[PDB]
């Protein structure tokens, strides 16, 4: 019998400042135990400083995005060129994926950019259009594994102020870009080491109220 | 499992990559896959890891046995006859694919094993998930007469083509020679070319980070 | 595979293609499928290349004990105890065999057990998943009394074209005869068989 | 929903339906009236499927409403009881069938006699002294067949009826919480509070 | 299907089609409602050129909606039938989905609503 | 899941967990699972998390068209009646919904309906729904009463979902409180069972299954 | 929902400095059967594209037919036909990969693997794999089927990534192309000798091969291998 | 109906500076009901410790059955097993079983008492071997588990350092997991002492 | 079958245990102890499949009243559960397994402690202050939890206990019909007849 | 089935055994496996007899309206006909199907078209279940540019042998020459075959 759905595997990760926001995700392309690229972009700009990454089927994850920036495009001839809003967005993708609800888009959706207060949002999608905002999200394969290294590095989950007896928590507090990237390099290397579909480059997109700007890293390519 | 194994002017040559994997997950980064029947008999193997150890050992167990017995050093054939009779027993259950080489009174000796219990001969095999990248190099590269140092670079090449093409396959490249004449030499981590880039950051916590409820000494003595 | 034993005037010859599979990859482009039970009484393997294997260690485990006490065995004999076996364990099996020897008062004789565990003893014998595309060409070109040249070019032209349409045969062309001269041991190669 | 009996005396109709609303290992809730009032003279209660029961039983009682106020008369307990019918038996060839089945108790004006009607979600109807729908009918079957009299009373019948619930409330497996209790009769549908 | 568009605009900006039916209107036996303190009275005429009526079954003039609105009305009385129907189902299919009878105001809007689709839609007077 | 709500002398108390899973994969802690329709009106969201959120704000969408034409405010038994309506129409489908409509109007006063997506949908006082419904229906009948005080009825709320979360493996994350009155609803806070439950242990003395 | 009947195997490609190069053999296979000799499976477009199709045959006269239709289609009121708006690469590979993917989401795919490789009007490679998924991907080399597994090994050593193609000649390249057909004919149990191959460079323009031969075959070694283990005659 | 994730449970083990630490939750569970809080997985048989995951039934048994064990060689031995050999007897005993096997995910770490050197082993069900430089993990949220260790990681730390280490990959892992957490104990090895701390963590 | 309770208070353990045996839509039974002596100051009760239950109890009670006539001593609670769990723990890979989930409450006279032991039929024993099994804990552990304190007397324990049983009374879908409570301390074993 | 249709010198020749079946029981031993869709372009039928039937209905409805239009349609165009019902209606139909005619320009044509509806125009084609037996037969027997005389001899010959191992196939040896001198239809019986 005919299987519509696929599986791509790699991995994306999106995280939050207080002025910009990141979009990550690696580059390699596979079915089953073959490599179908090592340099195959899944995060893509789509304008209004907004960047989209649907990861998981990649027929999907391509005519969900290929949609969401026709959206985008159709936004400013109906509404005199406005710019469209990170939660605006975030709402029109829902109702994107939920209308595929009785035939999904096997993908997990992270878009990334700035709120209308110009602070950086990250929001994530279920297959079928849940979505919440923030500050942390991987997706796709390997997000089993870089998911709780973010709650522990970004959101200081389970670290306590040292001599306080376990009272006090780490206060929270927004990371510089710097410190984002350290993160992101280390939770791909990480993934890398420790899953088969994670590897080959990873591509980073950034968002600021300047644009959005790209960083490419080697991974390891076995 | 990338599994080679190559004959040359005065001997045999096996090799294998290092990596164990459960699902999409990598198990062992470094775990040795070629095996000790015999100090001049030697054993690649692929498939269910506990597996090829265990029917490696004990056909290994007995050998050594025999030898003593018969006052005779081991020869491959015999590893041969008792391993596929093993696994022909288990009808294919016992998960173990293995390249039995080596060098004994007869001369030097390549075979393969299939968890079923057929065996093959030839100059040039290669077992598990990535010997069709392995055997593509091999059949592109091989030739008769090879000397050692030609058969080991074929044999390595054939072991990289997994490494890199191959999903179940990755990190290092083990190899062992076994000429007549000569000890068998084991080249354990051969080569190495996927090794850990640095880390961004160390995330070594502050003393006191980690609520703690109770302390205690344990006794370990008697 | 493709394979089969043909008797002539001086003997018997076996042939066989050279492929093993699994799936549509080739395991071993190399393989031999003729296979020595006795001096001269060998066989043609098809199917499960261990339980093929199996079988046949176990007969040549046997003959070699039977010769050891009564002699040199009839080729009809040797038929008999892959038979057994093939018929015993009918369940847990899939092969299917062509038996072939010469002994000096019967000469040349073939036999063929296929997967239930039968035996047919026959004046040629085809067998294997290509031996259905040459049962046309080898009903109508077989005569009895051939010479070893001809016999030689029967099986060469029959397994050529059994080649050419499996898929799951192919690799080289090889051959033993069996005669009172001895045991030869033939080889063709792609570049010659292809374009008979 | 689960347990609804009927039982039909010399002037009146009596149904008791039980009050379990009863989802995987909870009881929801256990005051729930599976009935529904289709005209003054005439009461049907259901039981079956989760959400098919109240939308078929609301869906009948609309209709009876509609032709009520169409025609400024009060229809017949045998021509309700019909009308239900035919929409189950219709429903049964559906591309997703109502299962609910249904009692409908009727005191008819015109005859001066009450009337008690058993329908099934196939739409198998028949008229009767009592009934009861799924598994309640194994036990109070038998046992109204020993102790109902045609000529009872009205509180004749509420005791018959204490028999079964009791009866019931002894050998069936689950809790039902109870029955609310309603009568039709020549004045109309009025509820037994203390039951 | 039938698509003349009937009733439409004249150069002076009438609707004839739509002012003839006010015709129809003014020709029908007259109806009056009047509200008092605690009541409405609903008050219709009937015509008395018709002797040998069975006022038994003869359609009345004011028909009940629901069982707490009434409506009477002026002009085609085979019309009139058409608009109680619809007013009646969609006062049970209220009761329905809101679970509470219609008010008058919903009522007569629906009414009214209905009334004015037969003003621009084709095919209809 | 883990959500509840129910009514008292003072209103209605409405009270769930923050934790989404997949499988055993816990996909979020933070997660809003009430839904304000409209100032006197509020939403429980458990089972399928895009079928909740989706449904329940288009059920928002379709409270206000009932503001807009009728000029006045939808009642708690009408909106639940469009919600179970709607999945009634897809029943068989698929969809996974266990929700609680929760509000105050003059004509009803404090109402709650339990809706879900097999069309059942009932009043009642107190419901709980969800995974962890069994273990907060366990401290919530035991210590309810009608004439609890606000204060008194906002603690147990918080205390049944604590509960909940402590037991069922699939609820956890935090607690949101709701206290909804004739004059609306008043939000009280998330609270994180994280930092709840060691306050809970101590001050209540409870909990002594867990080593201190 | 499908099964595929007559089917095509591996379809091969690369980039190298100045185009690409593609390679698919002459086989209509029928389960086991080798049962088609004569079936072209590089159907170029244009004189810039060539588009190889593996998998169900039915399937790929119904694309060729599309083709075609595409080529007539883009011709009508027209001028520039022949030259700026003649059909590029980019063109044919999105219109495939619209059709691929609306057939799988209607559950009635066209039973194919993809690859198209040609030249774009600014002289840049292009070469791009759609499948009966819709699934799309780029890269330096492309294989389907058993090409997938064994020529993109081989063909990788070549031209490992992006900085690796302008160091590669047509010379270098074509030849680890029919390296790679030989070691499929080895080792692929449905491929034939016959095979056709394409190259569509930015200078010399597109160069069709028919009726080449996998020669240069290694089987000499074969006489040595006797029996199965034990065995010495 | 997966036997090794019915009753839930993470372990997870790390090498030093001339010291080991092994760590484990406390939950035991049957699916959604957690049960018990004070379920420890780690056992000591002399100053060898070996954790097991997966089914509880099996976790028991195996303790008893290496206890068992060890008590016996040391008996025959006059000397303690070092965890080279107490390795190879997990190894033995679980492929004993290779066509019915206990479901869990044992977890070897001490230090050879003769030699010094830290050591630990990781098993699957069927008792392959899986040796490691740094760390072993395993449980229900062994994915998690992969990755703090992975990032968190770094040779040679004091038995001091370690032990934060160890235990915030062990806590974020289990805060990730539905079936892991409810308590924590953590033992920190050195040549001879040890000590055993329990962590103070979320209870949801 | 189905519902068995432990709670274990500072110098008693207390089990409740469901009266009812239903099968099919009969409740057959109304007055079932679903518990067995195994020594003067050791009780378990048990819970599961029909036949295997009381095969299971009976058994056990056997082999430890065989050890107390054959040392002339009673083992302790915790020897007696580790010898259950091991039975049990066999019983899981034999061709047709014991179904039977058990709780051991039981007085250490050594100690002068209760002790109570929650075993399921896999073998898996835990030690617990409170214990349920089957669909039971999902109502009463979060009860437990909130009410129960270590320090109780037996008298606060039934009280705690009596909780308990109106909450499954309450929200329980099946009529269990009551429990009988027992008793466990240093004076040994007795039963309440007014629960 | 076993069919097969041959080009020579002259034009095109169809073949044909007459065997239908149930099972193992022959339905039919008498059939006419060679039908008309235009004067001179034919058809051999395998697979489902109800399909092939109702398949070849429809292209000569749609030939003769055609023909009433455009005049003479090509054996190509035949074929695309055949085609177009075989490859849209793959799912439900079970037809494997030979077109051959004759034109004045083209000579003699063959196109086969097997289950998926894909086209081949071939110098011959063989097809049905008993086509297995004689690839090897006609691949080294076929030659281009035969005589009438040799061209039957061919197609006799091959079906006798088809007709030999299938079972499914039997009865007598249809055969439809098509040339510029018209349709002439020929039969061999089983005495005359069988002993070839
Ligand atoms: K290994
Ligand atoms: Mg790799
Ligand atoms: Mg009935
Ligand atoms: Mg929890
Ligand atoms: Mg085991
Ligand atoms: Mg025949």
């Amino acid at each position: 019998q005919f299987n519509p759905y696929g599986d791509n595997g790699g991995t994306i990760l999106g995280i939050a400042g207080e002025d910009f926001a990141v979009l990550a995700g690696d580059t390699r392309n596979i079915t089953d135990y073959s490599i179908n690229s090592r340099y195959e972009p899944k995060v893509f700009d789509c304008g209004d400083n907004i960047v989209m990454s649907a990861n998981g089927f990649a027929a999907d994850g391509d005519a969900l995005v290929k949609r969401f920036k026709n959206s985008v495009k159709w936004y400013h001839f109906d509404h005199n060129d406005k710019k469209l809003s990170i939660n605006s967005a975030a709402r029109n993708i829902q109702h994107l994926l939920y209308g595929k609800r009785f035939f999904p888009y096997y993908v997990h959706t992270i878009i990334a950019g700035l709120d209308e207060d110009g602070k950086g949002a990250v929001y994530s999608f279920d297959p079928v259009g849940s979505y919440e905002r923030e500050q942390c999200r991987a997706g796709g394969a390997a997000a089993s594994l870089i998911m709780p290294f973010l709650d522990n590095q970004v959101n200081f989950k389970n670290q306590y102020e040292p001599g306080t007896n376990g009272k006090v928590k780490k206060p929270l507090k927004y990371l510089s870009v710097e410190e984002v990237i350290k993160l992101v390099r280390d939770s791909f290397t990480s993934a890398t080491e420790r899953h088969i579909q994670v590897g080959d480059g990873l591509e980073i997109l950034i968002v600021t109220k300047d644009g959005v700007r790209k960083e490419f890293y080697e991974l390891k390519r076995d | 499992t990338t599994i080679v194994g190559v004959k040359f002017n005065n001997g045999v040559v096996i090799a294998a990559d290092t990596r164990s994997t459960q699902g999409p997950i990598v198990a062992d980064k470094n775990c040795a896959k070629l095996h000790r029947i015999s100090p001049k008999i030697w054993c690649a193997g692929a498939g269910t890891a506990a597996d090829t150890e265990a029917v490696t050992q004990l056909i290994g167990s007995n050998i050594e046995l025999h030898s003593l017995y018969t006052s005779r050093e081991p020869r491959v054939v015999s590893a041969l006859q008792m391993l596929k009779q093993h696994l022909f027993k288990y009808q294919g259950h016992i998960g173990a694919y293995l390249i039995v080489a080596g060098v004994d009174p007869t001369g030097s000796h390549l075979f393969s094993i299939d968890a079923h219990g057929s065996t093959d001969v030839g100059y040039y095999l290669s077992l598990g998930s990535g010997s069709l990248a392995a055997m593509a190099v091999l059949e592109s590269h091989w030739k008769q007469d090879l000397t050692k140092e030609e058969a080991i670079k074929l044999a390595s090449d054939a072991i990289q083509a997994g490494i890199w093409n191959d999903l179940g396959s990755g990190s290092n490249v083990d190899v062992c020679v076994m000429e007549i004449g000569k000890d068998a030499e084991y080249l354990r981590n051969y080569l190495t070319p996927n090794v850990r880039e640095e880390k961004q950051k160390s995330y070594k916590f502050p003393r006191g980070t980690t609520a703690v409820l109770k302390e205690s000494i344990v006794n370990i003595c008697d | 595979t493709s394979i089969m034993a043909v008797t002539f005037k001086d003997g018997v010859i076996l042939g066989a293609d050279s492929r093993t599979t699994t799936g549509a990859y080739i395991a071993n482009r190399v393989t031999d499928k003729l296979t020595r039970v006795h001096d001269k009484i060998w066989c043609c393997r098809s199917g499960s290349a261990a339980d093929t294997q199996a079988i046949a260690d176990i007969v040549q485990y046997h003959l070699e004990l039977y010769t050891s006490q009564y002699g040199t065995p009839s080729t009809e004999t040797a038929a008999s105890v892959f038979k057994e076996l093939c018929y015993e364990n009918k369940d847990n099996l899939t092969a299917g065999i062509i038996v072939a020897g010469y002994d000096d008062k019967n000469k040349g004789e073939v036999y063929t057990i296929p997967l239930g565990g039968s035996v047919h003893k026959l004046p040629y014998a085809i067998a294997g998943s290509g031996s259905t595309f040459i049962y046309g060409y080898c009903d109508k070109n077989f005569r009895e009394n051939m010479s070893k040249e001809e016999t030689v070019d029967f099986i060469k032209h029959s397994l050529s074209q059994a080649i050419k349409w499996d898929g799951s045969s192919g690799g080289v062309i090889r051959m033993v005869v069996l005669t009172a001269a001895g045991v030869e041991r033939l080889i063709f190669y792609p570049d010659e068989y292809e374009q008979l | 929903m689960d347990i609804i009996l009927g039982i039909r005396v010399q002037d009146s109709v009596i149904l008791a339906s039980s009050k379990a609303v009863t989802r995987g290992i909870s009881v929801l809730k256990d005051s729930d009236d599976k009935t529904r009032q289709l005209s003054p003279h005439t009461l049907m209660s259901f039981a079956g499927e989760a959400g098919d029961t109240v939308q078929f039983a609301e869906y009948i009682q609309a209709n009876i409403q509609l032709y009520s106020i169409r025609e400024d008369y009060e229809l017949s307990p045998q021509a309700v009881s019909s009308f239900v019918r035919q929409e189950l038996a219709k429903s049964i060839r559906s591309r997703r069938p109502y299962q609910v089945n249904v009692l409908i108790g009727g005191y008819d004006k015109k005859k001066n006699k009450p009337e008690l009607y058993q329908i099934d979600y196939l739409g198998t109807k028949v008229e009767l002294p009592y009934g009861a729908h799924g598994y309640s009918g194994f036990y109070t079957f038998s046992l109204l067949d020993h102790h109902y009299r045609p000529d009872m009373t009205t509180e004749e019948g509420l005791d018959l009826l204490k028999l079964c619930v009791q009866e019931l409330e002894k050998r069936m497996p689950m809790d039902f919480k109870g029955v609310i209790v309603k009568i039709v009769d020549k004045d109309g549908i009025r509820q037994v509070d203390d039951f | 299907g039938y698509d003349r568009a009937l009733s439409i605009f004249s150069p002076d900006g009438h609707i004839f089609q739509v002012e003839y039916a006010l015709e129809a209107v003014k020709r029908g036996t007259c109806a009056v409602g009047v509200k008092g303190k605690n009541c409405v009275v609903l008050g219709c005429e009937r015509r008395s050129t018709l002797k040998l009526q069975d006022t038994r079954i003869t359609p009345s003039k004011v028909s009940k909606i629901d069982s707490h609105v009434v409506l009477s009305f002026s002009g085609l009385n085979a019309d009139s039938r058409i608009l109680i129907e619809k007013a009646r189902v969609e006062a049970q299919s209220h009761r329905l989905t809101l679970e509470d009878p219609v008010t008058v105001e919903y009522l007569t809007r629906y009414v009214a609503g209905v009334q004015q689709r037969y003003t621009q839609s084709g095919g209809v007077r | 899941t883990t959500t509840l709500a129910f009514r008292f002398q003072g209103g209605i108390i409405v009270a769930v967990d923050s934790r989404a899973t997949a499988g055993n994969w816990v996909a979020s802690q933070t997660v809003k699972k009430v839904i304000e329709i409209n100032p006197f009106l509020l939403g429980t969201m458990a089972g399928g998390a895009a079928d909740c959120q989706f449904w329940e704000t288009w059920l928002g969408s379709q409270c206000r068209l009932h503001e807009l034409r009728e000029k006045e405010r939808i009642s708690v038994a009408a909106a639940s009646k469009i919600l179970s309506n709607l999945v009634y129409q897809y029943k068989g489908a698929g969809l996974s919904m266990g929700t609680m409509i929760c509000g105050y109007t003059r004509k009803e006063g404090p109402t709650i309906y339990y809706v879900d997506s097999d069309g059942t949908r009932l009043k009642g006082d107190i419901f709980c729904v969800g995974s962890g419904q069994t273990f907060a229906y366990g401290v919530l009948d035991s210590n309810y009463k009608w004439d609890l005080s606000v204060e008194d009825a906002l603690y147990l709320g918080k205390r049944s979902i604590l509960a909940a979360a402590h037991r069922d493996a699939y609820s956890g994350g935090s607690v949101n409180l709701y206290h909804v009155t004739e004059d609306g609803w008043i939000y009280h806070g998330n609270h994180d069972v994280g930092e709840l439950f060691w306050k809970v242990k101590e001050e209540e003395g409870s909990f002594n299954n867990v080593i201190g | 929902t499908q099964q595929p009947i007559v089917t095509g195997t591996s379809v091969i490609s690369m980039k190298y400095d100045n185009g690409v190069i593609i390679a698919a053999d002459n086989l209509g296979s029928y389960g086991s059967l080798l049962r088609f000799n004569g079936v072209e499976r590089l159907i170029p477009v244009g004189d810039n594209t060539v588009v190889g199709i593996s998998g169900d045959i039915s399937d790929m006269q119904h694309i060729e037919r599309l083709l075609k239709d595409l080529v007539t289609e883009n011709a009508y009121d027209n001028p520039l036909a022949d030259a700026e708006e003649a059909l590029e690469p980019s063109y044919i590979f999105e219109y495939l990969a619209t059709v691929m993917y609306q057939r799988r989401s209607k559950m009635n795919p066209l039973w194919n693997a993809i690859i198209v490789a040609g030249v774009q009007s600014n002289g840049d490679q292009f070469l791009r794999y759609v499948n009966l998924l819709g699934v799309t991907y780029s890269s330096p080399t492309l294989a389907t089927g058993f090409g997938a597994h064994m020529a993109n090994p081989l063909l990788r050593k070549v031209v490992d990534r992006e900085s690796d193609i302008p160091k590669t000649t047509v010379q270098v390249a074509e030849e680890a192309i029919v390296n790679a057909m030989r070691v499929l004919y080895y080792r692929d149990a449905r491929s034939s000798r016959n095979f056709s191959l394409a190259i569509i460079d930015k200078n010399t323009g597109l160069t069709f091969k028919k009726n080449l031969q996998v020669e240069n075959m290694k089987w000499d070694f074969a006489k040595d291998i006797k029996g199965y283990g034990t065995q010495k005659i | 109906s997966d036997p090794s994730s019915i009753n839930g449970g993470i372990v997870v083990a790390m090498t030093g500076k001339d010291c080991v630490a092994i760590a484990c939750d406390l939950r035991l569970g049957s699916q959604s009901l957690g049960v018990s809080n004070k379920f420890e997985k780690i056992f000591h048989y002399g100053h060898v410790f070996l954790g097991i995951t997966g089914l509880a039934t099996d976790v028991t048994t195996l303790n008893e059955m290496f206890r068992y064990k060890t008590n016996l060689y040391k008996l025959k031995e006059e000397r303690a097993i070092e965890p080279e050999t107490f390795t190879q007897l997990v190894s033995s005993s679980l492929y004993e079983r290779r066509f019915g096997p206990y479901f869990v995910g044992p977890v070897v770490a001490g230090i050879n008492s003769k030699s010094g050197k830290p050591f630990i082993a990781g098993f699957d069900l069927i008792g392959c071997i899986d040796e490691a430089k740094d760390f072993i993990v395993s449980g229900t949220a062994s994915d998690q588990l992969f990755g703090m260790c992975e990032s968190l990681y770094e040779p040679n730390l004091e038995p001091e350092d370690l032990f934060e280490t160890i235990s915030q990959a062990l806590l974020n892992a289990a805060d990730r997991d539905a079936l892991s957490g409810w308590g924590a104990v953590v033992y920190i090895i050195k040549k001879d002492e040890v000590v055993k701390r329990y962590l103070k963590m979320r209870q949801d």
